[PDB]
């Protein structure tokens, strides 16, 4: 027979790019822009729950574990994909949040935008610097989902460890499909994602609690952010680093 | 527990 490759499977469960429906006819405010991004983000996260579910192995975790991983890593998954789309669609020059919603120079210049957009372009330019391939990206994306765990560790740490084993192998296969040196670089990029995202989480928590700014969040994200917020205060959240 | 997320996982 010949089981289809795990790469080929990842390729087909990769979600299709969502659409913002952003109306560039009305005037650009920064509360408006951020509230849009959050709404779009809400949708991307739903799209990412579907993806995780179709993910060979993911389902064998305890439901607590699936929660924990999706809660702890959503912002990384989203920023990673964003970085990818910006890499493809504009070669890392502009944030391509959707095809109907790109960030240009007006709207990076809007209040609050420049800082946060700088950080997300950093992610983008890594893909540029390392000429990352689609297959490399897909495996790295799975490893991102599996990169943050409670300091307590997970319930079914058993299954957890074997899942990482698989996708680390998969990452290696992908490196090949496109040479010892490469795997180092990539696991270093995975490592450096924790820092690159920490800033985004910080600003996110700010716009979430700052009542004056009237940045709206979909109930999807709000529920996650509200749950995550005491856990980051306690600092009870462990990055898995390769180095 | 994030009710919508939990929900999406249990369907
Ligand atoms: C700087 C932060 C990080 C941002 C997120 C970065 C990752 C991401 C990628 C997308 O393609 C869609 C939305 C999200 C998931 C995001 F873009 C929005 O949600 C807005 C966001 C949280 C942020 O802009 C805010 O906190 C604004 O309130």
């Amino acid at each position: 027979g010949e089981f289809p490759t795990l790469i080929s499977l990842l390729e087909v469960i990769e979600p299709e790019v969502l659409y913002s429906g952003y109306d560039s006819t009305l005037p650009d405010t920064s509360t408006r822009l951020m509230s849009t991004l959050n709404r779009l983000g809400g949708r991307q996260v739903v799209s990412a729950v579907k993806w995780a579910k179709a993910l060979p192995g993911f389902r064998n975790l305890h439901l607590d574990d699936q929660m924990t991983l999706l809660q702890y890593s959503w912002m990384s998954l989203m920023a990673f994909s964003l970085g990818w789309r910006s890499y493809k669609q504009s070669n890392g020059n502009m944030l391509c949040f959707a095809p109907d919603l790109v960030i240009n120079e007006e709207r990076m210049q809007l209040p609050y935008m420049y800082d946060q957009c700088q950080q997300m372009l950093k992610i983008s330019s890594e893909f540029v610097r390392l000429q990352v391939s689609y297959d490399e990206y897909l495996c790295m994306k799975v490893l991102l989902l599996l990169s943050t765990v409670p300091k307590d560790g997970l319930k079914s740490q058993a299954v957890f460890d074997e899942i990482r084993m698989t996708y680390i192998k998969e990452l290696g296969k992908a490196i090949v499909k496109r040479n010892w040196q490469r795997f180092y670089q990539l696991t270093k990029l995975l490592d450096s994602m924790h820092e690159m995202v920490g800033g985004l989480l910080q600003f996110c928590f700010y716009t979430f609690v700052n009542k004056s700014l009237s940045v709206e969040f979909p109930e999807m994200l709000a529920e996650i952010i509200s749950n995550q917020l005491p856990k980051f205060k306690a600092g009870s959240v462990k990055p898995l680093l390769f180095h | 527990r994030p009710a919508i997320l939990y929900a999406l996982l249990s369907s």
